[PDB]
């Protein structure tokens, strides 16, 4: 079965780490901290790693039950998102679509009770701090904190919606390369997808980038994937074999019929481009990947 | 969003125009609204009094026995409301 | 082209009409109402119609920038918003859909998150642009929901922190109410230019054709600000399908494929189903109400049939 990309405009793509539309393609060679996120992972041949799952309202999701009240702070046992208590032992770092980096994540909190027959609901606005040590969803348990005081039900069917970051100012700790410790001070990190790098001097890795909101303060933060979502859904569909090391990729302007640059996409599910700047690739709207071949680690590719 | 402030045997509560304004205790005190419409928990009836003050900026709550922490409570979108709690101050009698 | 559907439970399915997860799949034959929603709308040949468009991230989503805090005859504070393509582009309202693409497609109280970052920096602020993000409250069956128009408003519990002129998201979150002053319909289309002209550029009503048969809708339950409730929105096929079917483009072959819901532990055919040409699914049932079926189930393409083909009952 011959691999293949979807034929997809970055206008018609979103990102894996994050509910957002892709706005640009990225370049920052200098990066000095380890690239190594968990959503968004997915080899070529259709494999998901980390804490990647399918659904686009999975990414950055939690669902669970409120214990106790602990701003006002709360600690909520979450399960597998289908509902399912989630298992500890699972060889996963954490329930798939945990939150893959440090920072204030910023979304709803709303509940649904179990008991004219018809169950009360409430929603508020809560932040998710993923560098607190209380942070522990691999082991089935997080924080969150609310503006509101009092309104939040133990033990009643919860979900929290993401909308983007509290803060990226210094208290906050915004990284996007830092993995929460998903079990605490307790454990180490297990079962991560591996890092990615360059291997071959000249080149560098190529993000998908969004910018996500903020509740207030002063910022433009950006949150870069190495896969846009709907490539991860369909490599998982299309679980063609991998024939060699990299699938050599040409980012295409269909209405002048020119390849604008090529890339490598690497079996782990990860771009490489020969650029040694940072800063966005200055693409026409309609531009799109297309494969080209199999080749393996040796191509050296033209600069971009 | 806002921030409300209250005050052991005249409590004021201050923000950062409400639709409802309410007193607390640890259940419903005493409650007043914009239409100046009051209302009062059955163990209180008659000994307590809620008042709204517009213009020194406040919800007073007179009290007038050992069976007695006391919070402000203040918005509606359409017919959906959100409320906005202070963090409190004790009372013991 | 062959046509195929792709291979997910109902477990990795997300709405078209709401950015919700698939919970269970519904039928209601009592149904009096015309269905023809907007959004998850698409032919088995992949042509997009209505207001839909290929992004999670857009189902009732707006884009666009604050004009100025207005009055209305409802409670809180309310603001005007000129809206855009989601892409950015300007939205050119001659042109041939019924909104901008994601606009909502029923009528309720729509609450999410509005988000502003600036454009511009203040000087002695920094260099850096300024952010807010607040609760917010569309009501798209108000006269005021003219996204057609190019704008449309909505209404906070914050009272003051909303900035004019400044790039604005709205992110979809859930309702604010389903109390009897709060109109949730999933049925009734919006008047997507106000309550003085009519809706154009419609994808069509859909119902069987073959007596006997009802529409098979995939269910989510929505979240609620507040209130009493359990809310569900119901789509024709999910976003999954409406991505695939756009992709693939493959010839419809006939009006009618012939699909089964199959369990591929056993390999057998738990139900089968009619996916009809304009991308909306029958079947012969006799109950109302959710679907008992096996989490790890999943619609298979069997062949191309006509209109007279007799379903099994389920």
């Amino acid at each position: 079965k011959p691999f293949t990309l979807p034929i997809l405009t970055l206008g018609e793509l979103t990102n894996s780490r994050f509910p957002l539309p892709i706005d640009v393609l990225y370049t920052n060679p200098n990066e000095s901290a380890i690239v190594q996120c968990q959503n968004g992972r997915c080899t070529l041949d259709g494999e998901l790693q980390g804490t990647t799952q399918l659904l686009p309202t999975g990414i950055c999701a939690f669902r669970g039950k409120v214990t106790q009240q602990v701003g006002t702070h709360w600690n909520m046992t979450v399960t597998n998102l289908n509902g399912t208590p989630f298992d500890p032992t699972e060889d996963v770092p954490a329930p798939l679509g945990t939150p893959d980096f440090s920072g204030q994540i910023y979304g709803v909190i709303s509940q649904r009770n179990t008991n004219g027959n018809l169950p009360a609901n409430r929603a508020h606005e809560a932040v998710i701090a993923t560098y607190s040590p209380k942070f522990t969803p691999k082991l089935g348990n997080i924080q969150f904190s609310t503006w509101e005081t009092q309104d939040v039900s133990s033990g009643q069917p919860t979900k929290f919606t993401p909308v983007g970051l509290a803060s990226v100012d210094a208290n906050s700790h915004f990284d996007q390369w830092t993995l929460p410790s998903y079990s605490g001070a307790l454990t180490l990190n297990m079962n991560l997808a591996p890092s990615v790098a360059p291997v071959f001097p000249g080149e560098c890795l190529l993000f998908f980038r969004s910018f996500i909101p903020l509740k207030g303060g002063y910022g433009n933060p950006a949150i870069d994937c190495l896969m846009p979502q709907e490539w991860v859904q369909h490599l998982y569909q299309e679980s063609a074999p991998s024939l060699s090391d990299v699938a050599l990729v040409r980012y295409v302007n269909p209405e002048t019929g020119r390849t604008l640059f090529e890339a490598k996409l690497h079996r782990n599910g990860f771009l490489t481009v020969a650029r040694n700047s940072a800063g966005p690739v200055v693409a026409p709207t309609n531009g799109y990947f297309r494969f080209d071949s199999w080749v393996n680690q040796f191509y050296t590719l033209a600069p971009m | 969003q806002v921030q409300l402030q209250e005050s052991l045997v005249r409590l004021s509560c201050a923000a950062s125009s409400m639709h409802v304004v309410g007193w607390y205790r640890q259940e419903l005190v005493a409650s007043i609204t914009d239409d100046g419409s009051t209302d009062y928990v059955d163990s209180v009836k008659g000994r307590f009094t809620i008042s709204r003050d517009i213009a020194e900026n406040t919800v007073y709550l007179q009290m007038n026995n050992p069976e007695d922490v006391y919070y402000c409570k203040g918005i509606v979108v359409f017919t959906t409301p959100m409320h906005y709690w202070g963090k409190g101050t004790q009372v013991t009698v």
